[PDB]
């Protein structure tokens, strides 16, 4: 095909010679062992191989052989339930081969061979057909996993195998064009599978963190991103999502996150429940994780894979939530490349081309009509991690003014002891105008109103909080000592849950929604308490305060009346004092 | 043509060319490869020995063994046409409404050239903007290039694009007839969102006005490269306006923080070293021409108005990329959290906003008489209530005298209605009255700086 030897082998890259004819980016098989390269860079005959794995034990003049397909994970029915290497490599396959060593020179099979499935089609066989057309479903699980034609690829029909089980390779479909369509199809990842057509989102993504969900909030489409140093939630706050989003797969994937923070997640996410089946919660669920302990050059293969799977599913029909745990480490990453093969940088040393492959990425997707004629959302909440916490520095910067929805995560709130606070004095979305129709009629019919008085104490508060660094509490008087303490409230019980409460670490709107309407109007009679002639010195000291206190703890069978409780509690509860 | 192939040394988006002679600085060319897709690269840097030309998109597959590179054209460019005027663009100039391309009737280099001094003639003029209080105020006058320094997330977009459709030049009220001039919105966003394109082309086609107005707009993922140029297009294309058959423009270029997040990329690869905090050394100049798109030029009556709207990282103004600005655009119009927490909208503040050159503006022989001292009323009369407001959290409100207590009044009027106005359209006129209305409600004899004679004409 092409081949050629090693020439100049040092670090994770290798220069081999007696090469021509190469294409830029790929897939390649160096040394003996045979480890999975990239052709990064010609230079005459001569390319820089890129190598996937670790390295050591090599000698100069030993086989470089490439193959010409540009990387591309095989994709089909059938990959749920397991973890992936950063090249779709299933890991149990593997350890059932080595024995506890992430080992090179190894080689599987993406979807496992062995497994026949139930088939059905659709169309008969002498019919037309055009690019990603669908064609059989096989069922699995409580899903239904559809095939498309691979797209780019139009013709005519000519036999269709009927029912029964059959094989992932087998070709189940004959086109009278000599092509054939077997039940998986491989496809790129530099390129991005079009759809039918891009169009505007409007459907909320719950997620049931008030405080994504009440302030800052996401649309569909949701672009995002979540920053703040070491030790701020950074990885729970992800965890969340994926135990309790809200829609058909979750995909979480990480690059550079520790081994613990994944294993947990096979271990505890066997024994839970959907929201949308009553099954293993475990189906909607990928997990392509790489961590920082492994290779070098996975850390950059390992997105752009979990991108290409988030259209994947997409494709079928269904409501894509990826998120990519820790995305900056793959700067990083794509970094240490360069240094090897002197690439002049920009600043804090980073390659130029922090934008140029951020913001491909980034764009990606959201309602999204198919070829098929579905309703196609790709929901990205990208992780990142600045390395000061100097959030002017570029990597994290360049994500702002790339995507909408910025959250902030504050790293001085956290060191006290909340989760999943944010400071919300810095952080925006954008998303939150397009959401007013879903939400008016879905929640409650008044509701935007409520909120942004809610805001309304939230954001001011800090026109007093100033003031009282500059002269304490004391002399801030009363319509003064009001607010404070009422907004006091307000983040002491409606802005911290938890992620490891027994309950209490999830919520419904209308019952969110609740909460919320309270304390409005203790603020309301608050504010007509002392301007009668009381105090709310005293009031603090109420007993009532605190049922609104421990208030988020029942749930929600309960939530209804005990909110109607509370909602006789008060107007007598201030005319009598 | 047919010609020039051997292409030795391909890394990332650099590319070195083999023995050509032909080109030029300033070139720019067709890259074939072996599938039939072409590419397009600019030729920069060459010798006797090879080119530099520079893969635009991605480069994936190209390879040692030939593949070609064709010579497109001398200096690169575009001409225009007058029919051109309700389309949908990107950024290079083709064709993204879908219907078929233009036909000339130029070719315009698209180095803008630099103008003479001479030949600008003073401001003098006026334009409404439909906007209120960035024509009460400070109000942006004619031929004029001024800019809206937003926040990270202040709603920037918005208050874009209404000043877009918004504006519609009144001559009418200095006197000459109505329909000797009309008006042209030319309008370039980039860096924008599949979100964000969806957001202006609603707009936009609403109630329509894409039939007075141009398209630019250079997707975020779109390759880097063309994404400078961009501006320069919508800026050149400006030109061809008013000089040659006088028109009256407004130029709204938006998110210059792309425009360099996007320029160093290319400076960085292409070689230099970087100057101060990034942002290479050639910024100062590289930014200038891209603002003496404007004023009008004697004899000749049409002319450009800039208005770039862009944003700052680190919510200052000490970075660099506006602070720059800020020593060739001539004024500064600032968002605060602080109308737009309390929700309001488009959140422009008083205080930290004034347009440097704007006496010029409005005059009593120019467009109505008594601006001037409107507009140092409402501003200084403002900044003594919002201290009261912080202030009567110390001391109650027991304790304010009677005609400085309505001077807190004034703050809050001012704010729940004055700076609000919706979706509502306005003008020059209707404006200058709620003002009036207003300052009514402090005691008279005090506004001082007003002249009487107004007063005794409007209350
Ligand atoms: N929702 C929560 N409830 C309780 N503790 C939390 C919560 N979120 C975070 N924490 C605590 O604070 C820690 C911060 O999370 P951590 O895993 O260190 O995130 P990262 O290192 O990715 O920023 C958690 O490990 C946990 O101990």
């Amino acid at each position: 095909m092409i081949q050629g030897v090693i020439q100049k082998i040092a670090g994770p890259a290798v220069i081999a010679k007696g090469m021509l004819g190469a294409r830029m980016y790929d897939i390649c098989k160096v040394g003996e062992e045979g480890l999975v390269g990239e052709i990064i860079r010609l230079d005459g005959d001569t390319a820089f191989v890129q190598v996937y794995e670790d390295t050591s034990g090599l000698k100069v003049g030993e086989p470089v052989v490439s193959t010409g397909l540009p990387l591309a994970v095989e994709l089909g029915p059938g990959m749920l339930n397991g973890i992936y290497d950063g090249i779709q490599r299933p890991l149990e396959r593997i350890r059932e081969k080595t024995g506890i060593y992430i080992t090179r020179g190894v080689v599987v099979h993406a979807l496992d061979r062995e497994k026949k499935w139930a088939w059905t089609p659709m169309v008969k066989p002498g019919d037309e057909v055009r690019g990603g057309m669908v064609l059989g479903t096989v069922p699995e699980f409580g899903f239904t996993h559809k095939i498309l034609v691979p797209p780019d690829v139009r013709g005519r029909v000519k036999e269709v195998k009927p029912a029964g089980e059959y094989t992932v390779e087998e070709p189940v479909v004959v086109l009278e064009d000599g092509t054939e369509l077997k039940m998986y199809h491989t496809w790129p990842v530099r390129r991005a599978r079009p759809v039918q057509r891009k169009l505007d989102p409007n459907t909320p993504f719950l997620t049931g963190m008030r405080i994504l969900d009440v302030l800052f909030p996401v649309a569909m489409g949701g672009t995002a991103a979540i920053p703040g140093p070491f030790g701020s939630g950074k990885t729970v706050t992800q965890q969340s999502l994926a135990k309790w989003s809200n829609a058909d797969v979750v995909v979480y994937v990480g690059c550079g996150e520790r081994g613990n923070e994944m294993t947990d997640v096979l271990v505890e996410f066997p024994e839970l429940t959907d929201p949308k089946t009553g099954g293993p919660l475990m189906h909607r669920t990928v997990l392509i994780a790489n961590t920082s302990n492994m290779p070098v050059a996975a850390r950059e293969a390992s997105i752009y894979v979990g991108v290409t799977i988030a259209e994947y599913f997409r494709d079928q029909g269904f409501s894509v939530a990826l998120m990519a745990d820790s995305t900056s480490r793959w700067a990083e990453a794509l970094r240490e490349i360069s240094s090897r093969l002197e690439e002049m940088p920009a600043e804090e040393g980073y390659p130029p081309y922090l934008a140029a492959r951020l913001a491909a990425f980034y764009e990606r997707a959201g309602k999204v009509i198919t070829l098929g004629g579905e309703e196609g959302a790709v929901t990205i909440v990208g992780a990142v991690s600045p390395p000061g916490g100097d959030m002017s520095e570029p990597v994290t910067q360049s994500t702002l003014r790339i995507v909408g929805a910025f959250w902030r995560l504050d790293a001085s709130l956290a060191f006290r002891r909340h989760f999943p606070a944010i400071n919300w004095n810095g952080s925006y979305s954008l998303f939150t105008s397009a959401l007013d129709p879903w939400y008016r009629e879905n929640v409650a019919e008044d509701y935007p109103e409520l909120r942004d008085a809610i805001s309304e104490l939230l954001q001011r508060e800090a026109g007093l909080q100033e003031i009282v660094q500059l002269v304490g509490p004391d002399a801030l008087q009363d319509a003064e000592r009001l607010v404070i303490e009422v907004g006091r409230i307000i983040r002491e019980d409606f802005l911290q849950q938890n992620a490891y409460h027994e309950v209490d670490a999830y919520c419904s709107m209308k019952k969110a929604y609740g909460i919320m309407k309270m304390i409005l109007a203790f603020y309301k009679e608050a504010e007509a308490a002392i301007k009668r002639g009381v105090s709310i010195d005293e009031i603090l000291q109420l007993p009532v305060l605190e049922r609104i206190g421990r208030a988020r703890y029942v749930s929600e069978e309960e939530f209804p009346a005990y909110f109607e409780e509370a909602m006789k509690e008060i107007q007598g509860a201030f005319k009598a004092l | 043509k047919k010609e020039y192939t051997g292409i030795t040394y391909i890394s990332g988006p650099l590319l070195f060319v083999e023995n050509a002679k032909d080109l030029a600085y300033g070139a720019i060319v067709d890259i074939k490869d072996g599938t039939g897709r072409v590419r397009g690269g600019q030729v920069i840097e060459v010798s006797e020995e090879y080119a530099v030309i520079q893969v635009f998109e991605e480069t994936t597959g190209l390879d040692l063994a030939t593949t070609s590179v064709s010579l497109v054209e001398d200096v690169a460019r575009l001409g225009v046409s007058k029919e051109m005027l309700g389309r949908r663009f990107n950024g290079i100039g083709k064709p993204i409404d879908g219907l078929p391309p233009i036909t000339p009737e130029k070719r315009l280099p698209i180095t803008g050239l630099p103008l003479n001094p001479v030949a600008r003639r003073k401001p003098e003029q006026f334009i409404q903007t439909g906007i209120s209080t960035i024509d009460v105020m400070n109000t942006l006058v004619r031929g004029q290039k001024l800019p809206i320094f937003s926040g990270s997330g202040l709603p920037a977009n918005e208050i874009a694009a209404q000043i877009a459709r918004q504006a519609t030049v009144r001559p009418d009220l200095s006197g000459e007839g109505e329909k000797e001039e009309p008006f042209a919105v030319v309008f370039a966003a980039m860096g924008i969102t599949q979100r964000e394109l969806s957001y202006f082309i609603q707009e936009f086609e609403r109630t329509g006005a894409l039939s007075r107005s141009v398209l630019f707009l250079n997707k975020a993922d779109d390759p880097t490269i063309e994404r400078i140029l961009t501006p320069r297009m919508a800026l050149t294309v400006a030109e061809y306006l008013a000089f040659e058959h006088d028109y009256h423009v407004l130029v709204i270029l938006t998110d210059m923080t792309n425009y360099c997040e996007a320029l160093r990329e290319i400076g960085a690869a292409r070689e230099e070293i970087p100057g101060r905090r990034g942002y290479p050394g050639y910024m100062y100049t590289d930014l200038a021409t891209i603002y003496e798109r404007a004023g009008v030029v004697e004899g000749k009556k049409g002319s450009v108005t800039q208005i770039p709207i862009l944003s700052m990282p680190d919510d200052d103004r000490t970075h660099p990329i506006p602070d720059l600005t800020g020593y060739i655009t001539e004024g500064q119009i600032q968002l605060s959290r602080e109308l737009h927490r309390k929700g309001i909208y488009p959140p422009i503040d008083p205080l930290p906003s004034l347009s440097r050159l704007m006496n010029n503006g409005v005059g009593k022989g120019k467009t109505r008489e008594d601006h001037k001292q409107v507009s140092d009323q409402l501003y200084s009369a403002y900044a003594n209530g919002v201290d009261i407001r912080k202030l009567v959290a110390i001391i109650g409100e027991d304790a304010l005298t009677e005609n400085d207590r309505r001077y807190l009044q004034f703050a809050d009027a001012f704010e729940r209605f004055f700076i609000n106005q919706g979706q509502q359209n306005r003008s020059i006129e209707e404006s200058l009255q709620i003002a009036w209305a207003l300052l009514s409600m402090l005691p008279q004899g005090e506004l001082k700086r007003i002249s009487k004679d107004h007063i005794g004409k409007y209350y």
